RNA sequence: GAUGAUUUAUAUACUUCGGCAUACGU
RNA sequence: ACGAGAACACGUAUGCCGAAGUAUAUAAAUCAUCA
């Protein structure tokens, strides 16, 4: 039994599938009066700074540190050089929006393009997360059969004017912004992929509703315990936490939380899954939960979210409606 | 006796990776390359992929032993019957075509998508280096079929025409149910190489 | 074969090369890795000057790391790795820059055993 | 007096009765058609073969040492030349005989098998009609010798005779890729000191009949092995058709005789064209 | 009495595999090799693989019991009804531009990828390592015509090029049905190596 | 009357078969054996294999019921002709450098090649084996031609090597129809071994 | 020469899985082919240099995780892949790519 | 107020299987 | 005046048929470091 779905996933929070490419500080250029970065190749720019022989000075500049040894980006080496900005489209790849929490920034997670350097949804990554879901209903990852009859497609390429970067924000005490930017693509998008199902094992109703059970646990078992801690109440004030249970929700990328993909809370009563994640991360992290003696409210700690300044709102990162259409 | 060629070209909508041979194993690098070609290192899809999904298809299609439907088609070794396959499928040579455009337009010939594994319950993850052929890569197959029986192959290729349709509503190579190797066949022009048949009634879409 | 000897010289009780990580071993070894996979690409022996410009970017970020961290300025300096790149942009030919990947790759071998 | 060595690059063909069976060795009637087909040949003269010469049977060498035809006085078939001086007065034991057996083998009979296509040379749509030769390859170094006497003219005149031969061939087949030899003359001080015995006995050497009045006196005191000689007349101008040459009955090389006899080169052919020489003069190493 | 030579290089379009014996019992390598030379070690194509395959397509081009033209040119033996092969077809080594260009360069001389046959109730995979020689491999092919009676052997050619035909759309070897064996003739000259035949208008492609 | 050595060597272009018949028997052994020694074991080609190839070429060239230079040369023991051939052909042997050559880079000798028949009523397919010497394998001939009358050398030699030639483009020993037993004649060095006539003014190849 | 060392270890090597014996297999199975391609007993330094990676990889592969890193110090991989280089025979790499397959059949079973 | 830093780098499976194992002519 | 001479172990024959490098798998987890 063939069937043909178009899904619709609308970004109510920003969602970054990384690629394992964390650029670093000398890949960018920040314009703090803009609120744009500038990507640039690597190729480009090493050959505009051996063209005119400015790449001599550019290992002096940045082996022998200029003063601060972290603190040294692209911007003090043309500052140093006097070499304007109206002149860097000849080796500037690709300008992008920054949202920032907080300056410049620290490091720029790239998201997953293809060979073309498009956006695009991964079908694997999707699929994972409906999938997690459909664990967490029932807990059956050993049955390898059920999962080859449904097929997930990558999604289409994405308009470059559609993607922005998110800076990551961790609310755990306050609305604290790390140093992590990544990629993501911008809120208010529908993403169209096809979602086929072979021989009718799951039925749309069913999926659905394990969504629905998935995030109803989410919701109830570890995120209401951020709505009294003073960081919280501040990140659902701004709009971070919205009422949406009983609802088509997913999580997808990264950043979007343990809990968000592990059926863990699932599986368990919120307590007893609190102490098993606890210890779970006390075996993983020891720099911050090989320190904390007690259980704190929640095992991941800080919620994963992120601020848009062009509208002074916060989302979290991961929440996506997906919406099911057969054909 | 006849034979007909069906000369298509299949431009691949997301990435296909079909596994390779030996190939170097480096530590940080890919870990399950594209199968490639040896004379120019491009990519290259084995008829034996091809024919394979296909045979598969056109059975679950048909059959759901052997299905004598698939057997006229995709060989029928067996004891007594012993039918040749009136497919001679070919491998898919990635496009001089391809080669310009990408060469033109600063694109990889093939992607790197790095995957993953979460085993989600500690959700610690496994790097996991793939790649596959680009988007919009073409790879030209010059099918050969084999007019066995005169008053036949108008009913083969109807078959042929499902075992098309529904391969462009289905992947290709490995991982196909994580969006891979969806394609579609563009160009199928179909010409008859030895006899006199008459194909120019012949459609494959 | 030089790899072996160093990494076996500056490992003790842990601390890898006064303490240069997994982690950092593999952020260093990514812009490595892609390069290898343009250089299996690639058919002609003899570099495209385009890569060989993407050679000495791989060097720009070798030392950005060794003037952000000083453990990747040791383990560069002590494992010779910019003299070989060096012999590599000079030589033009892909098989010592494949060789030279093979070499880098034993630092991470040796480096997890 | 003079001891003659061979060495085949090739299987040997000699025959005893069809071309399915082949021997180690060639007799002295065979060996002296040899040469005086070569002395016609070369367009010498062959009075010195038909008067001067004498010669013996073809005996094998392994490698180093040569042997000679058992004497008549159990498994054994060619006695090397050390054990003469031991044997013919009786002191050789059945095991060394065994052990000589066992370790004595010149090279390795071959049954070939071949075709003829003659009859799809015409007629195409025929069959081919398969035969079998058989040869027999000789070891390397290993090979064949005789001892022949005469005067040193008539030793000369068998020398450039046999320089001749060695290209020419020896036995059957030889066209065929057999036959071809070399050869060598060597002295061994042995086969002098055997050569110059005396005794009571006659060891004869070469298949050897008596004249017509010679006969009687020859048989008295003897014991010896008789065997029948015959084949086919090997010349273009003997007849129109190929001619079975007339039986000849011989004394087989290892014979015992009290007294001895000049032999004789008897013509065994009928009114051919030309006469047929077989060979009877023995040759005794007693 | 003269005797034609087709002398000419066939190229590889799919990797051309033609099996050899039983080897050795290989546990993961060399699943199926490929026929090699011996004072080369080169991969070698050897004439019996072209005889059989053009006798089969001959005769089932015109079969399609032993065809006339196909027996006088391969061989009919028979009771009674023999008659000579007039086409002794010959091996196929490396040519030298070929030997050299692959190494001048690092070209492999022969592939080795990888396959399934999976299964229709359990999928259990089960791969297979099939050994092809790289495609665009040039090999020598220097075959022989016996002019036994003149006035048909311009027909006869006529047949060969019409089985050369063939050849150049279907396969060599093991696995052509799946995308393998495919080649074409080039660089064919013909000339009469012994006798005095006119073979100047004589054409092979 | 003298003699003339025609020494030399023979190359073995492709593999070459020579039936013994009685070598192996056996399940899954080979079903046809070359000729070699009992206890030597070397592949050898009999004298009477070239005789006989030479014959066929020569009466093949001569007559497009007999030609007389053939007989001469070869032997005419019919009824009314009965002839002593001219040349005597001898076994062919390994050459000592052939024989080292093939010792040091551990090259077999012999080949194995594997061979099918399958069939057009069932194409069932069924197995063979074809021992052959070794490719580049390289022989020592040794033909001897003695001079029965002067006035035919400066003709028959021209006989010879056209015999030679056709040898040298066609087949010798079994199954060389598939390619085989193709050879070619080399380092030849015509001498006078025995009389007084001149040498240094023929040649064959 | 290989079944005492696989037998004599649900006990097989604490935790080995034939994944890891094939993955290891991959390699020394494409060294050997690209020693069938050559025709000379002796080695070229690129085939040294291939032979080294192998090296790399089979270290990369014990340190990564505890049950290849006790295969193969159980089985003296490390010390005879040296001297496949030592002795450098085409010959000697041939046996030890055997003795490699014999120690994967073992396993099979 | 600045800054990122660690952990996994593919894991588990199948590793060829089924068929013909030479026939017919002297 | 060689149990000899004349005599291709030769002719036909595809290592070939069927088989997907495939199945499962979210580039993810952590939130802290320094002044």
């Amino acid at each position: 039994t063939i069937k043909n779905y178009e899904v619709v996933i609308k970004t109510l929070g920003p969602i970054h599938i990384g690629s394992g490419q964390v650029m670093k500080k000398q890949d960018y250029i920040y314009d703090f009066y803009n609120s744009k970065v500038y990507m640039i190749n690597g190729n480009k720019l090493v050959k505009f700074l051996k063209r005119k022989n400015l790449l001599y000075t550019y290992q002096n500049f940045l082996r022998y540190p200029p003063k601060n040894p972290r603190e040294n980006g692209l911007k003090d080496y043309l500052d140093a050089q006097n070499v304007k900005q109206s002149e860097w489209e000849a080796f500037v790849s690709y300008s992008e929006k920054v949202n920032q929490g907080k300056k410049p920034l620290n490091d720029l997670h790239l998201m997953v393009r293809d060979g073309q350097n498009k956006v695009y949804l991964p079908g694997s990554s999707i699929k994972g997360a409906i999938k997690t879901t459909l664990v967490s209903k029932y807990n059956n990852e050993k049955n390898k059969d059920i999962y080859s009859k449904i097929k997930v497609s990558d999604s289409k390429p994405i308009d470059e004017s559609n993607l922005a970067i998110y800076q990551k924000i961790d609310i755990n005490k306050s609305e604290k912004s790390m140093p992590l930017y990544r990629e993501c693509i911008d809120v208010n998008t529908e993403i169209k992929f096809k979602l086929t199902i072979e021989d009718e094992i799951y039925s749309i109703n069913e999926i659905e509703q394990s969504i629905q059970d998935f995030y109803k646990n989410y919701y109830d078992k570890w995120l209401v315990g951020f709505k009294e801690t003073k960081g919280g109440r501040r990140f659902a004030l701004e709009g971070g936490i919205p009422d949406v249970l009983n609802q088509n929700i997913l999580f997808l990328g990264a950043g979007t939380g343990f809990v968000s993909k592990t059926t863990h809370y699932q599986l368990k009563n919120r307590k007893q899954a609190k102490q098993d994640s606890f210890e779970i991360l006390t075996k993983k992290f020891r720099g911050t939960y090989g320190k904390m003696k007690e259980i704190p409210s929640n095992v991941p700690v800080a919620l994963k979210g992120t601020t848009n300044q062009s509208r002074h709102t916060s989302y979290q990162q991961g929440m996506c409606k997906v919406s099911f259409q057969e054909l | 006796y006849s034979k007909i060629k069906i000369s298509g070209t299949i431009e691949v909508v997301t990435g296909l990776h079909i596994g390779g041979g030996g190939e170097s194993s480096m530590i940080g690098a890919i870990d399950s390359p594209v199968v490639r070609d040896l004379q120019t290192k491009l990519p290259i899809i084995p008829g034996s992929s091809i024919k394979g999904k296909m045979r598969n298809l056109l059975a679950k299609h048909f059959g759901l032993q052997d299905d004598e439907r698939v057997l006229r088609l995709f060989g029928s070794s067996e004891k007594g019957n012993i039918q040749r396959a009136r497919l001679q499928i070919s491998d898919a040579f990635f496009s001089e075509k391809t080669k310009e455009h990408f060469a033109q337009n600063d694109i990889a010939y093939t992607e790197t998508k790095f995957e993953n594994t979460i085993n989600r319950l500690t959700a610690v993850a496994n790097p996991r280096q793939i790649e596959r052929v680009t988007r919009g890569s073409e790879f030209d197959f010059v099918f050969i079929y084999n007019v066995d029986e005169e008053s036949q192959v108008e009913d083969d290729f109807e078959n042929i025409e499902k075992a098309i349709h529904l391969l462009e509503n289905d992947y290709l190579g490995g991982g196909g149910t994580r969006g891979n190797g969806r394609i579609q066949f563009k160009d199928t022009n179909i010409e008859t190489v030895v006899g006199e048949y008459d194909s120019t009634n012949l459609k494959i879409k | 074969t030089f790899a072996h000897e160093v990494v076996k010289s500056n490992v003790k009780n842990q601390v890898l090369f006064n303490g240069l990580t997994t982690s950092k071993l593999r952020n260093l070894m990514e812009q490595v890795n892609r390069l290898y996979t343009i250089a299996f690409n690639s058919n002609e022996d003899q570099l495209n000057e385009e890569f060989i410009d993407e050679l000495e970017y791989l060097k720009i970020k070798f030392y950005y790391e060794a003037g952000r961290e000083k453990s990747v300025d040791e383990f560069l300096k002590k494992t010779l790795m910019f003299p070989i790149i060096d012999r590599v942009i000079k030589k033009e030919s892909k098989k010592f820059f494949l060789d030279y990947c093979k070499y880098f790759e034993a630092l991470v071998a040796y480096a997890k055993y | 007096t003079k001891v003659f060595k061979l060495s085949f690059k090739t299987p040997v063909h000699f025959g005893k009765k069809r071309l399915s069976d082949g021997e180690m060795t060639i007799t002295a009637d065979t060996l002296f058609s040899a040469l005086f087909i070569e002395t016609l040949q070369l367009g010498k003269d062959t009075d010195w073969l038909l008067n001067d010469l004498i010669i013996s049977d073809t005996f094998p060498y392994e490698n180093e040492l040569y042997y000679l035809p058992k004497p008549l006085i159990k498994k054994l078939k060619y006695v090397p030349v050390h054990h003469y001086n031991q044997y013919l007065n009786g002191e050789l034991s059945a095991e060394d005989a065994t052990d000589l057996n066992d370790i004595f083998n010149i090279g390795y009979f071959s049954l070939q098998t071949k075709v003829s296509l003659i009859a799809q040379e015409t007629d195409s749509s025929a069959d081919s009609e398969p035969y079998s030769v058989g040869t027999f390859t000789f070891e390397p170094e290993a090979g064949l010798y005789f001892i022949a006497k005469g005067s040193e003219e008539t030793l000369d005149h068998l020398n450039n005779i046999m320089t001749a031969l060695q290209y020419s061939g020896l036995g059957g087949k030889r066209n065929a890729g057999y036959g071809q030899f070399e050869y060598e003359i060597i002295n061994n001080q042995q086969l002098s000191k055997l050569l110059n015995q005396n005794g009571k006995h006659s060891i004869l050497l070469s298949t050897a009949m008596a004249k017509k009045e010679e006969i009687e006196s020859a048989l008295k005191e003897a014991r010896y092995i008789l065997t029948k000689r015959s084949g086919f007349v090997q010349s273009t101008n003997y007849s129109e058709m190929l001619v079975k040459k007339s039986d000849f009955y011989s004394f087989s090389s290892g014979s015992v005789f009290k007294n001895i006899f000049n032999g004789d080169i008897f013509n065994v052919g009928h009114n051919g064209k030309h006469p047929v020489y077989r060979y009877a003069k023995p040759l005794w190493l007693e």
